[PDB]
Formats: C-alpha cells, structure tokens, sequence
C-alpha cells in the first residue's frame, strides 16, 4: 500500500529555520507529485505547497510565498520544505499528500500521511 | 483565485438520513470539483472527484453533484462514522489551491 | 502520448493548459479549431452532395405471366442494394478513420509547432507538456500560442535555469 | 516553472462511430448518414396532390365502376394511391388487356379532363342503350353497369351493322376504352344480339383488331356465366377511330383526354392522405432529408435517397471521446 | 557495449500483394479475399437436393415423355440441374406457350404431388383414349404418347362434344397442362376426329381462352408434319377449370398440386450431384466460402459472393517483408 | 529510417534487440504487436462481413423473341460485374497501401516512445538504434521496454561519457 | 553562414482539383480522368462501316421501300444509323410484328447477301404478280410497290390455292419477310384475290401460324383504307418454310442471307458517317482515349467509359502549387 | 512550417537549396522525386486500367406498349449513372487527399532524413530547414545531399563555432 510518515515538527521560535520530511514508501516516488496540506487550529485546509515528480517547477500559496521553500530527494524517496522568518499564522499541522496524476492533472490528493504539529511560540 | 463558500456552516442531522452539503464557486470550475472528509485527529480522504468519480476504497453512499458555479455532496446513508468537517476541492485556475471554509457535520 | 481529452474545454476541438504563477485553466486555439471545423464540414458536405438522385419510381408492377421479367427487376434492385449497401459501410468507415487520423494529425502539429517554437527554453515532460526553464507570464504564454515567441529574450534565463 | 500543455476537446457525448480498425468508438461529435424517419403521410410530389381511389383500383375508377362515382377526378396528379384492401373493380369478369401499361401510362397526368365522346342519348337511336344492367355490377341494391361504358343491346329484335367515329381535334391524346361481352350460350347470344355469329371491329391510324366473341360456359364468377375482355388504346390529336360490330359492342360513352408526364409509380398503402409537400415518397409515408441513403423502404417515388440495408450510418465528425 | 535497437517482423513468405502507388511488393502475410476454388460437385441449397433431370428437360419431364420415365419425383427441390446434352422434350413437335415461364415458376417447389387429375379409366366413356398414340415419341420401338397427357380421338364413328372440368380442392395451385392438335390435312382431321370444324375451350375464374384448331401442311419434324401447342395455367384452390372441345383436345390426366418459392433458377451443367449442403450453387460446382468476391462463374444461385474479372485480390494483413 | 526486417523474431511483429555484457537477442513488444493483430483483423473482417448478400439467381432463360430483355439482363449482368470489380479492385489496393502506412506509423511511434522517454541519455546513431551513454544493464533493458525508465538516477553517468 | 534549405516545387499554373477538405486547390500538375471531346463524327467500330439508311427506316430498308433504292448496301456492317428526320418505312399502312426484335436482330451481321427466294417470272404463273401496285408508295410519280414483296391479285378471274417452299441449305440463316393483305371491303376481297373466305398459312420446323384477314374499314392515311400486316422469321440451316394461301398475302421475293453478330444497336442521329475506325461510339459522335468516365452521351456502343453527370473529375498529379 | 514552394527549382518535385560562399542555388533530389513520379504514374494508371469494360450497348428500343420494360431499362441506367457518379467524384476527392498527404508525407520524410544526418552540427533556424553551424562548401553540401555527412569530422568545429 501507500504509506506517507512525516517528521520534522516542533516548537521554534517565530524568525528562525524550521524544516519537515516525509518519508514515502510502498511506491514510486518519481513518478508523483507532491503536495504539502496545513490546517490551522481554528481555521480550515490551507494548501502550503507543490512540487512535482521530477523536481523542477515550485509553487506556493500567497501567504508563505517568499519564506517558503519545497525540495525533494529522489533518491532517498523523500520530500522536503523550508521555512525562513516563520509567523504566529505559521503555526498548524502539516500533512503531506500525493497527487495521483501529472502536471496535465495536477489538483486533488488521492493519499495523505499522520502528520506534525507546528507550534511557533515565543 | 476562485473563493469558494460553503453553506451551511454546521449540519446538524441524526444517523440514518439524507444529509445534504454545498459549496458555491465564483468561477465557473468546469466539472473539475472534489470533496474531502476530516475526523478529529485522523487523516483527509479523498472520496469523490471531479465530483463525480468515486475514489477506490470509498462507499457507495457518498455522492456529488454540480457542474459550474453550484455544487452539492449527496449522502445517501449517514452512518455513525461519517460524521466530521467535510471541505470542498477547486483545482481548475489554482496557482493557490483554495479550499472551503469547512462544513462541520455532527450529531443531533 | 497525450492520455485523455478535456472536459473543462469548451471553446474549441484544439487548444492548450497554461499554468504558471497568476493563473491557470484552458485557451482553445481558435484558428486550428476553425479550420479542421470547416475541413470536415466540407468532407460531409462532399459526402452528401456529390449524391445527386433524379426523378423515379423504384417500382414495377407485372402480372402472373411476367414472372421473369419481375424476377430481373427483382434482381436490379437486390444489386442495387448490395452495391449501395457495401459502398455506404465501407465510406463510413474508411471516413472514420481518416477523420481521426485528421484529429491525431491536427494534434501532432499542433505539438510540433509549439515544440519547434520553444526549442531549448522549456522541457518536454511528457502528455504534451512543456515546463519552462525561464519565467513566462500570461503575455508570453498567450505569445506562445499563435507563434510569436522571442527565444533570445528567455535564452539567457533558461540557460542559467537548465544547469 | 510554468507550464504549457497540448490536448484536446471533450464532452459527455457516448455517440459510437464505427471505424476500420476499431469498433464502438465514442466521439465528440458525429453526424448521421442514414434517414430513418417518415412523416407517416402520403404527401404531394411536385406540389401536385396525388390521385387516391379508396376502395377502387385502377380499372374500376377508369371503367367506371358504381362503387367509385364519389371518387373526384382531378385535373392532374403526381401519383396513385391504392388501399391494399381494394377489390373494387372489373364488377363484370373477364381480362383487362395491357392492364399494368395502362396503369404506368396513368401514374402521372398534367392535364386530364374527362369528356363524353358518345353521347347516349344522340349518338345510337337505332341500338338500346338502357337495358344494359347485369347485377355483376350493383348499384344501390340494384342492377346497373360501368359509368364509362354502355352494353348495347337490339332494338326490340334486330341488332344492325353499328358505325361510329369520333374525330380527335383537341391537341392532347384521348384514351378510348371499350368492352367486348362473351355470353356463355347461344340463347343468350340470341337474347342480347340476335346475331349467333357476331364480330368486333376497332380501327385507328394505329390501332387495327377484329374482335370475335367467344360462345362456351365458364366457371361463374360473381354470378356471371360469361366472361368480358376490357380493351384500351391512345388516340392522337387529328386522328380518328372506327368502331363496327355485328354485336357484343360494349361502347364508351366517357374518354378522358390527357397530357401524360413522366416518371411516376402507383402506392399500395394505408397510409392516409395529409396536406404536406415533399420531394420524396414513401408507402410507409413521405420522406423529408438531404441525407444520402435511407433504410424506410425499398420501393420509393421521387427525388429519393438510395436505400440501404444498414440500421446505422454514423460519420464521425469530432474527436475521440476519452474523458480522463 | 550496451545499445538497443527497434525493428520489425521478418519471414521467408514470398506472398506478395499490389497497392497503389506499389504494384508486386513482398509481404509477411496475406488474406485473401477471393474465391477461386469450387467444389467441383453440384450440392444442395438449404439442405434441399435438386431436381435433375438426366438427358431430359422440363418440357420433357413436365409433359411426361416417354424418356423421362425413369426419373425420380422428388416432393421438392432447391432447384433444377439441366445438362446441355438435354434434348428430350416436347417429342411431338409444337410451341410451348410461356416456356420459359413455366422454367422460372418450377424452378423451386415446396410440396410436389402427381395426382390423377382426370382418371384414364372412368372419366371420359365417349370417346377413345388407347388409339392416342405416335412415332414421334416412341417406347421401346413401340408407338405411345405422353404419361401426362391424352390425346382423345373419336370412339367408333362419332366424337360427342367435350364438357369436364375439375374443382380444386386442396390448397395448393395446381398446374393444369394441355395441348391442342393441330392436323396436317383434313383427312387427318376425319379420320381421329369425325368433324371437320371444332374448336378447344378452356376457362377458370382468371383464364378465359378458345382454340381454333389451324389444318395445313407444314415442314416436317421427326415424321410429323402437325403441331401441338402446349398451353398451361395454375389453379387457385377454391377455383375450378373448366374443359370444353369439340375436338382437336389434348386432355390432361395427371396434374400437380404445387406451392412456389421464390430466388431459385435452372443450371446448365454436366456436373455431377452430390449429397452435400452449400449456401451457393454454380454450373461449375460448389462456392462453400465466406469471402465476399469470387471469380468462379457469372451465374450463381444462393448466397453468392459478387462476381469479378480479377484473378488476384489479396489483402495485406502484416508488414513489409525486408529479409535483410 | 530501418532499412530493413528481422527474421529472429518469431512471436511478435514489432520488438526490440538489445545487446549488452550479458549478452543479446531479440524481445517483441507484445503491446503494440496486439494492438496491430487486432485492428488488422478487425480491418479484414470488416471487409468480409460487409458483404450482406441475400439468395438470388442470377441467370435469367429467354426464347428467340426476347432478344432485347436479354441484352438489357445481359446489361445489367456486365454493370454489376464492372461496378464490382472496379470497387474490388480499387478497395484492395487502396487497403494495401493503408495497412503498409499503418505499419509504418506503428514503427514511427514505438521509435517516438523510446526516443522520448531516453532524451538525452542515448545517441541517436541510426536504423532504428540507440546507443546507451551509461552501462544500461538487462534490468535497465526490460525498464526501458515497459515504459518505466530511470531518466535522473542515469544522466549524471550518461553525461560524464558524453564528453 | 552557410545554409542549406529544403523546400519544392511550385509552377505559374492555374490547373484547380477538388479535394475532400477543401476546394479550388491550385495543383502543379493534374490529369483529367473525364473525356469530354468528340470529333462529330460516326466513326466504324473495329474497322467496319455502319449500315447509314439516310432519310429510310429499318422496315423500309429491309422490306424495298422505293425511296431505299439509292441506300448502298454492304456485306457486313457494325451497328445502323437512321436520321431524326427520317419519315421513310413502311409506306403502306399496317402494324410490322415483332419490330423492335428485328431492329434488335439486324443491328450488326458478319455477312449479308441478299438473294431471290422466289423468282418473279418463274414461281407463280398461276397467279397474275404485275398488278400490285398501290398508290400508299410511289416511285418517281408511278403506282409502286416493296422491291422484296410481291402482291399477288387474281390472274383474269382465278386465284387457285398458293403452295411455295424454299429449303434453306446454302449454310446460313435465312431471314423472310411476307405481307398480309387486310382489304377495306369485300369488294376489294372480290377484286383482289376473288374468294369471298381466305386463309394465309406460314410455317417452318418452329414457327407454325394460320392468318385470316380482317375486312373492315380503317381510317384513311396516306389514302389507304385497308391495311398490310408483315411478318418475320429466320431459318434455320436445313430447314425450310412453306408458304400456303388462298388469298390475301404478299410474298417475299427477295430474302437475306445473313449469319449475325450479337451486341451491337442503332444510332439515330444527324451526324454524318465519316472514314475512321474507333471503339467507342455515341450519337454525338466517336470517343477515343483511355479514361475510365465520359461525359459525353449516355448511350454508347463498343468499349466505352461509363457515363457521369460530372463535369470535371481531375486527378491531382503535382504538389500543391504554392507560388510564393 | 514552409511557407511555399519555390519557381527556381523546375527540375524535380522536391529538392534543397544551399548557400555558401561559392554561390547559392536550387537542386532537385532525383531520388525522392523519381520515385514520387514512378508512385503517382501507378497511381494513375492504377485507377485508369482497373476499368475493364467489355463491348456493350446501352441503347435499346422499345414500342408505345412496352412502356414498363422501358421504364425498368431507364431505371437500369439512371441506377449505374448515379453509382459511377457518386463513386467516380468521391474516388477523385480521397485520391487528390492522399495524394497531396503523400507530397506533404515526401516532404517531411527528406526533411527527417536530414535532420537525422545533420544532428547538433547545424542551427533548425524555421523556415523548414537549417542553418550550418561550421563551413560548409559544395563538396560538404553535396555530401548532406548524398546521405553520407559523416557527422565528427564537423562536431568540433560546429562546437567551437556554436558557444
Ligand atoms: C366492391 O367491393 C366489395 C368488397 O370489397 C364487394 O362486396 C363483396 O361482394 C361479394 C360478392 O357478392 C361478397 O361475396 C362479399 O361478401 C362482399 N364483401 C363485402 C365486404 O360486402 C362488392 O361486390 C364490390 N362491388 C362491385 C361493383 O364490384
Ligand atoms: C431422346 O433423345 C435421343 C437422343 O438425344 C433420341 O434418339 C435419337 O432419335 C433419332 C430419331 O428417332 C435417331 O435418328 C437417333 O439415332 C437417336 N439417337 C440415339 C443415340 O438413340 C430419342 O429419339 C429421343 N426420344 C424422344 C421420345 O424424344
Ligand atoms: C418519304 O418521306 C417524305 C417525307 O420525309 C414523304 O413526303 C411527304 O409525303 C406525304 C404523303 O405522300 C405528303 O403529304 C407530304 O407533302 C410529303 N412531304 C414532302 C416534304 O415531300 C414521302 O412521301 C415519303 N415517301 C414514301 C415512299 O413513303
Ligand atoms: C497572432 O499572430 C500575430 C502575428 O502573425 C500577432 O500579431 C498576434 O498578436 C497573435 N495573436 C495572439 C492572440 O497571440
Ligand atoms: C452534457 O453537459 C451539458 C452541460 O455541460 C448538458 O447541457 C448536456 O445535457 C450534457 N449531455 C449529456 C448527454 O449528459
Ligand atoms: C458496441 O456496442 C454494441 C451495443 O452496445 C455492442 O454490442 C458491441 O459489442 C460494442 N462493440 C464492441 C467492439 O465492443
Ligand atoms: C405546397 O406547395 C404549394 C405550391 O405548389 C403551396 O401552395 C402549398 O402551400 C404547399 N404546402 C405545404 C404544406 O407546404
Ligand atoms: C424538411 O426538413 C427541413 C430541415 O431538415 C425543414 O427546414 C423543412 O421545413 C422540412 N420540410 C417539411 C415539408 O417539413
Ligand atoms: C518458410 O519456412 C517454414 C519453416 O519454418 C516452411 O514451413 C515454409 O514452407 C517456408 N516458406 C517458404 C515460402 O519458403
Ligand atoms: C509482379 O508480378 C507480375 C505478374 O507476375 C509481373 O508482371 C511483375 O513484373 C512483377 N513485379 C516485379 C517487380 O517483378
Ligand atoms: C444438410 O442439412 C440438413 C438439415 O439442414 C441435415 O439434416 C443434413 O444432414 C445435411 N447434410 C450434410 C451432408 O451435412
Ligand atoms: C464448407 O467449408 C467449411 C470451412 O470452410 C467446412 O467446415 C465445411 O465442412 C464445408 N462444407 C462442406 C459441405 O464440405
Ligand atoms: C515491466 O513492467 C512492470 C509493470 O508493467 C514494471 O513494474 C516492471 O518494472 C517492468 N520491468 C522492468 C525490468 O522494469
Ligand atoms: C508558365 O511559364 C512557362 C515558361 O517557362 C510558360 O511556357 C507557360 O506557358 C506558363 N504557363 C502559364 C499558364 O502561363
Ligand atoms: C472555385 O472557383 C469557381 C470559379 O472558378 C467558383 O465558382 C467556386 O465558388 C470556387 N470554389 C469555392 C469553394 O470558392
Ligand atoms: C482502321 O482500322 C482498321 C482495322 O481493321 C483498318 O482496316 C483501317 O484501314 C483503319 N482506318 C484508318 C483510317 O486508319
Ligand atoms: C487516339 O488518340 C491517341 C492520342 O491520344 C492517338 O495516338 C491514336 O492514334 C488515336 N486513335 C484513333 C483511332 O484516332
Ligand atoms: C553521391 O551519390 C552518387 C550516386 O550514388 C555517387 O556517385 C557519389 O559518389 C556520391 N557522393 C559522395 C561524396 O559520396
């Protein structure tokens, strides 16, 4: 089967470097895009990220754009993001999520992971 | 970037119904419209997409409709463990993907 | 090649899926679409009209002692309907296939052009796609879409962005 | 990293075409080929209404027969409508000769005006033109004849040598049909003409025959123990024809004058007449198209597609339809 | 050393096929899409086995001639196997009227019964019917006449006027075959028939005919120097026929009860008959094949594939074939 | 292009030969070879079954005093024959020429899908044959054959023997 | 900067085909697959002449109409030409039996030799053969007859019973035309043939048929109120055909040889014969070339392209002629 | 692609055109050309002798009471006017179809062949063609139109003068 397990979470501090991974497994991980899925507390889904199968076209939501940063290791089969100068906003769970289909059918999010909490406190 | 508004903000209906959830589009999204479920702690699952097409593994109770502006999520049966906060899916003009503002569905 | 078709395209049989920072969705190319509608409108409009019929009365009416002569009769317009019957399938369906190939072909150079366009500024990943090395906004995407792409403007960029 | 794609249009259309290689291909759009829909009317070809007869064939609406005199007789039609269920005509037995001739010369007239060519009440004071009845032909419950024709019997007890010509000066073909009536006996021969042997002499410019009546017993047919031979021939404009007889003349006093068309056929149906104008005609009713081949009927009058036996002719005109 | 290469299929076939723009280009495989292989055998069409007929024709068999007798009456046949050596028909010289007609009406048959229409021993006590006889169809260097026919001549010194008829019953068309003769001389005619003028009636409900007999020398054709016209009609059930003559009648004794079916023909053949089932059916044997042309013989009865010219109509199925 | 066929191949009309340490031989693309078998056959078969005749007898009897409805069945006879074997002839060759082109495109494609799914990491050297800029093993051979090639895990090895 | 550019190759011609997607397309080079030129002429078909009868008919021709004496006749021809205007056969009034199979019959012969079956001045010295002669068809202002038939009268006040027999055993087919004589009344049956009751009997091995004439009056064309039926037959070799009359006929006197080749037929047109030799033949005139379709005349004779209402079917040969 | 065809190549259908500094002109491939000539000339005389027609008359007479048997003779022949009608103007359609998609397929095909000859040795600057990266003389321009343009005897010199 496919299974998504994330790691990285934590609490930091607001304007420092956090980072987060999520290992893949039970599948071919260069063949599939991925995806980053937050849910603030108190709020509802917000899209973090996108990043496709081979690595090379980066998008991100109106809110983290700048400060955030997607990678992945192929080879490793595992992805990535980054973060610089992180806000009181910020602060959410963070699934990672995988796209069935290709950059022609980019969209929806046919797996999902457990996920880790982000606490940016002072 | 097309908003996309849910109605109601709660559904408060007892197990065994018809339960019935919107979510309007400013633009037009084609067919291109999926739905998400949420159980407190647990993962999001993909049910339907292109609000038609049922995902592999998911029960044939839970149905959409809609091709446009308006679209509806149809569940035919509420058993004890559909309820949740059920979100809407554009995927038509995202640079953002932008969700619904969440449908919290309970038990009265 | 290219998988499936688009439901979310409506504004012609041949178009395009721009996506970049500020928006994404379809943009059908009007003057393919135009002439492969006006191309098949003439092969149906070839097809009905080069049938010119004149005035007749298919049937003939022959008493008890003409029976071979109803008999040839008989056998004109069985063969009349066999050849006209044969004819009708083997049209259709060799039109069929040439009207698809027509579409396979429309696509291809459709492709083609847009690929002989962009040369090494993007990359070819696959189902007709191209994901550009430079950064192509909604006036140089729409440029790319009737043929009125500058390469050296982007060459630079996609030049430091390949490698 | 921007990305430009190439595809191409879908819709929710399953219309299946039927290609070489393949089978049962959904496309986009398809136009269909084949015309299987009909008006279930018998309309007008050529903006000319056609000549429908009811209960009466051919022969008994052109012989006149009593069952047919509230049949109205146009001026001109396009084509004949016949019932399959009529059986109204030759009330008198015997053999229509050149039947299925007449029948083609009649399927389509531009100008038919019925005149009388013999008057019965000017044109023989020497023969009985009134007891010429049999109960073959009723009318009403009692005897009568055909309209078109007139049995001529003697005079009280002589039946004389018969002389009469029309003379043809109207500029249209006029058809002239007469009867010759074969008693089965000789006391019948005797009790209508008087005569035991009797000839009939037709003559034109083209048409020469010597009819001579046949005197044998036959089997009965509608109560009538002898048979009739019911004969026709076309008279040209600025020519005339004779007719001579000893006896067993069944003269016309009615013939038509005519300006044949050509092109025209003869509908056997239950299709009802309805005001409606097409270029095309049908028994199973009238066909309205500019496709190419049709599957409604073999046997078609007009500017008619070719029939073929296919039940789907789809040209796919759209691409493939693969939603995905 | 690492490499891949694509390709293609390649064979020792020598199966070559013309196209357009290429004529004699070597392919893998082939199908071909014509039928130039028979059977050689004449077989049976819808599991029905034809009528043949040997040396005789249908005239011959149909007319009982005295050559015909050893053939087989099969209830029914697919239809008629004629051979071009078939010269055995009609041994009284004379004019078969409609012939070809009734080759096309008997062609093929559902239900086939002689039945003795007018017995031989009880239906005609006036007249003499074993002096019939002559050397035009001899049996066995013996003087006889047909099996289905009868010529009548005069019992004693006195021929009494003719007067039968026969009601069909059975609900079938029966076929009625007759003849009328014609005399050389008139020494002929008192010396069969005793009266010097007579004439043949026949009649039914459809058919009204009457028969002047015509006395004269004519050319003479195996040692016969008068005529027989042969005449024939069907017989609806429910109707009668009714025979009268004065003399020079040919009656009939054995009629045939039939029923029509409609698609079959004749076969001019030498070929041998076979039990065996095809679709198709030729002269030159047997077309058992799906292929939509073959190119064995215009004339074909069944479920034909369409004639051509052409020798070779090959279809390429695999690719080029470049052995290299 | 592909100068010319292979007779090793036995079980299928289209393939591969790849040649390597381990050795060599000849593999067929059992895909495409079906793909092909069946549309061909469905493309003959459409042929036969087309041929919707219904019984009939085509030759007609006459006496010598229907000399002229015996030349018009005569007629009748010699135009179904010319209308016949013209379309007979015209479709064979005309489907010859379509099944040859056919076969050619299913060439052209399966070159098309290699070619795309190497890019950069093999030599285009001709007759149908790529070249491997990196040590591509059987393993490496079978993952081009199904579709699945690695394009990144090699192209760092692919370009260090470029140059 | 060196540069190699790969293009082809373009023309100034106008020449337009007809493509399935689009129309007008400007070609380089193109063929014509329609034949739409003739030269206006009636060229002879494989090398032998026409039979041209000029302003003469085919029953004047072949019966000795006197305006037919100046026709040049010919041992064989390839198919007959008449004329539009042509008003010129069967100068006495009557129905010719069986016309159009004679038209049909004649059409095209490998020999023709026309000799006397009958002698005029050694055949019939009982009977007077100098007094037939009518005024329905003259010869330069004099009272004539056909140039092939005799009309035999009464000589002085006898007319003995006729009995005339040609065996045909000079290898070949023999076709005779006779006349039968229909007078206007019995007083011309007493002056012609002076037997108030006649007969004419024709027979051979096949054809066999007893005449009897019909005396009535007729109406009058070209001053004539009695009418002359003719009939036709061909014999066999070995074979011979007995001509027996107590009045009424008209004898052949000059019959034909002829053995027939079958598949030819008649051209009426206005277009004079001209020397050639052609395969193709139309009455707008000859057609010589190599492509399948002609759009010239409908009917045609000899190996001939199909006829099509297209008025241009141009195969495009070139490229798409792109000037630029 | 290429915008039109050329005046100045009058000897054959398809051919090059090179520039260098000896000159410039027009040269006609004989090969491709010779064979389209020798395919079209079958093609022609393809559809021209497959009609066989055999020595016949259409004319027949017929009386004023053989009207039916006329009628069924005219329907006889308007039956095989309007098939040849509808078969010869549709053969003439789909056969200048294929022919000018065999010119345009011809085109392509010599274009291809290039392009796999040339390889990275010259610059695709539109217009349906190339641009050489090195120098080129009539000798070297000969040899591309050959076939044999061996391609490392150029690659260092292209590859200097490309960056
Ligand atoms: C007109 O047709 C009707 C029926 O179509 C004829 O009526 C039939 O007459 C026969 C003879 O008496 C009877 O046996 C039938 O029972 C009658 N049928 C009906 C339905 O009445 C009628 O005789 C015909 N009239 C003429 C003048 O021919
Ligand atoms: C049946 O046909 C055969 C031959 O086909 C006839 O036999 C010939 O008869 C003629 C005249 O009687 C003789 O001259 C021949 O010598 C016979 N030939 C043979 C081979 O016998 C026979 O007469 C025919 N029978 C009937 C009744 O017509
Ligand atoms: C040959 O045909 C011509 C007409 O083409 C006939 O000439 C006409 O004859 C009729 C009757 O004799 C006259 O009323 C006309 O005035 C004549 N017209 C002309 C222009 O001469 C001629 O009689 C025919 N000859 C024969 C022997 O039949
Ligand atoms: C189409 O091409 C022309 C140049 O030929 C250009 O001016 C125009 O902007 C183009 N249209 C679009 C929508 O790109
Ligand atoms: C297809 O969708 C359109 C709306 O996009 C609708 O109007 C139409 O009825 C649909 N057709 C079918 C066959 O579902
Ligand atoms: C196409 O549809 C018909 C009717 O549903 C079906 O019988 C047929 O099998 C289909 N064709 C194929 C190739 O499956
Ligand atoms: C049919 O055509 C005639 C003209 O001939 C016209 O008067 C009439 O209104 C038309 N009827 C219909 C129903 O179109
Ligand atoms: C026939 O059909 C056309 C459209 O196909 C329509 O415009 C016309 O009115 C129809 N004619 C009749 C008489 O209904
Ligand atoms: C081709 O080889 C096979 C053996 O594999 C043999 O059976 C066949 O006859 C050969 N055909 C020809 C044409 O040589
Ligand atoms: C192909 O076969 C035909 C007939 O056998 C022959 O005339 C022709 O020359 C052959 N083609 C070649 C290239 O030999
Ligand atoms: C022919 O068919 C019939 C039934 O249609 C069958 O009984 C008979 O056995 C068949 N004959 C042969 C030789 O197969
Ligand atoms: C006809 O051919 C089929 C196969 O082509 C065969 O099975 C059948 O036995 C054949 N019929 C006869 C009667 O031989
Ligand atoms: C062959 O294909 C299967 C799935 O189609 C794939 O999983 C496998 O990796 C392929 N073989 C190799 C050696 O890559
Ligand atoms: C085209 O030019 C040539 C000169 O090479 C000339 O001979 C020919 O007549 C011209 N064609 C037309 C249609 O003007
Ligand atoms: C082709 O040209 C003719 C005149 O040369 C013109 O009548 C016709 O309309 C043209 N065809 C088209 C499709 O414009
Ligand atoms: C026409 O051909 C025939 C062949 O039989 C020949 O006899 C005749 O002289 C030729 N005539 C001309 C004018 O060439
Ligand atoms: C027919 O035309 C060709 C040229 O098209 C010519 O060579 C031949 O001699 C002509 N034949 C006749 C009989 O005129
Ligand atoms: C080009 O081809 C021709 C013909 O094959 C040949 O003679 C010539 O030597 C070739 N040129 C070179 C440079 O090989």
């Amino acid at each position: 089967q496919v299974q998504l397990v994330e790691s990285g979470g934590g609490v930091v501090q607001p304007g420092r470097s956090l980072r987060l991974s999520c290992a893949a497994s039970g599948f071919t991980f260069r063949i599939y895009a991925m995806h980053w899925v937050r849910q603030a507390p108190g709020k509802g889904l917000e899209w973090v990220a996108v990043i496709s199968n081979e690595g090379t076209n980066k998008y991100y939501a109106d809110s983290v754009k700048g400060r955030f940063t997607i990678s992945r290791d192929n080879s490793k089969n595992t992805l990535y993001l980054q973060m610089n100068s992180l806000r009181p906003e910020d602060a959410a769970v963070y699934y990672c999520a995988r796209d069935p289909s290709n950059p022609p059918h980019w969209g929806n999010f046919d797996s999902w992971g457990q996920g880790t909490l982000v606490t940016v406190s002072s | 970037e097309i908003v996309l508004t849910q109605s109601p903000g709660t559904l408060s209906l007892s197990p065994g119904e018809r339960a019935t959830l919107s979510c309007r589009a400013s633009e037009s999204v084609s067919t291109y419209l999926a739905w998400y479920q949420k159980k407190p702690g647990q993962a999001p699952r993909l049910l339907i997409y292109d609000a038609s097409h049922r995902a592999t593994g998911i029960p044939a109770r839970f149905s959409g409709s809609g091709s446009g502006t308006d679209f509806t999520l149809t569940i035919s049966s509420l058993e004890s463990e559909d309820f949740g906060v059920y979100y809407c899916q554009q995927r038509s003009n995202w640079p953002p993907i932008t969700f619904g503002q969440g449908t919290r569905l309970e038990i009265k | 090649f290219i998988e499936g078709g688009w439901t979310g395209m409506v504004d012609g049989w041949y178009g395009y899926h721009h996506q970049n920072e500020q928006g994404s969705g379809y943009a059908a190319d009007l003057k393919s679409t135009q002439n492969a509608i006006d191309k098949i409108t003439n092969k149906v409009n070839s097809v009905i009209e080069k049938m010119n019929t004149q005035f007749t009365a298919v049937g003939k009416e022959f008493n008890h002692l003409e029976k071979r002569i109803e008999n040839l009769n008989k056998k004109v317009d069985d063969g009349f309907l066999d050849i006209w019957t044969y004819n009708a399938e083997l049209l259709v369906l060799l039109e069929n296939e040439r009207t698809l190939d027509y579409h396979d072909s429309n696509v291809k150079n459709l492709y083609e052009k847009v690929r002989s366009q962009l040369k090494n500024n993007a990359k070819e990943i696959g189902n007709g796609c191209f994901e550009f090395y430079h950064k192509c906004d909604n006036t140089c995407m729409e440029s790319v879409k009737n043929g009125t792409y500058d390469y050296p403007k982007y060459s630079e960029e996609a030049k430091l962005n390949r490698e | 990293g921007d990305t430009l794609c190439i595809g191409y249009h879908a819709n929710n259309s399953t219309d299946t075409v039927d290609t070489v290689l393949e089978k049962n291909v959904t496309v986009t759009h398809s136009v269909n080929l084949l015309e299987d829909k009909h008006n279930g009317k018998l309309c007008k070809l050529r903006g000319v209404a056609p000549l429908h007869l009811g209960k009466c064939n051919i022969a008994g609406w052109i012989l006149g027969n009593p069952e047919c005199e509230s049949l109205s007789t146009a001026s001109s039609w396009s084509y004949i409508v016949e019932t399959p269920s009529s059986d109204n005509g030759t009330c008198y037995p015997g053999d229509f000769i050149d039947y299925e001739e007449l029948r083609e010369q009649l399927s389509s007239v531009s100008s038919f005006e019925r005149f009388e060519i013999f008057p019965k009440t000017s044109s023989w004071p020497n023969h009985d033109s009134n007891k010429g009845v049999t109960a073959a032909c009723p009318h009403a419950g009692a005897k009568s004849f055909y309209k078109n024709l007139i049995w001529l019997v003697k005079k009280g007890n002589s039946y004389p040598k018969l002389s009469k010509s029309y003379i043809n000066d109207k500029g249209k073909e006029v058809l002239v049909l007469w009867g010759i009536h074969h008693p089965s006996t000789s006391a019948d021969q005797q009790s209508l003409y008087q005569n035991a042997d009797t000839y009939v002499f037709v003559g034109s410019s083209r048409y020469s025959k010597k009819f001579k009546p046949e005197i044998a017993i036959r089997p009965k047919v509608r109560d009538q123990e002898g048979r009739m031979n019911y004969y026709w021939t076309l008279v040209e404009p600025g020519d005339k024809i004779t007719f001579e007889a000893t006896g067993n003349l069944v003269v016309p006093r009615y013939a038509f004058a005519m300006e044949r068309n050509a092109g025209s056929g003869i509908i056997i149906s239950d299709t009802p007449v309805h005001d409606c104008n097409t270029t095309c005609q049908t028994p199973k009713g009238a066909i309205n198209t500019s496709l190419p081949f049709q599957n409604i009927h073999p046997i078609t009058i007009g500017k008619c597609p070719k029939y073929v036996k296919s039940t789907k002719l789809r040209l796919a005109t759209g691409l493939r339809n693969i939603p995905s």
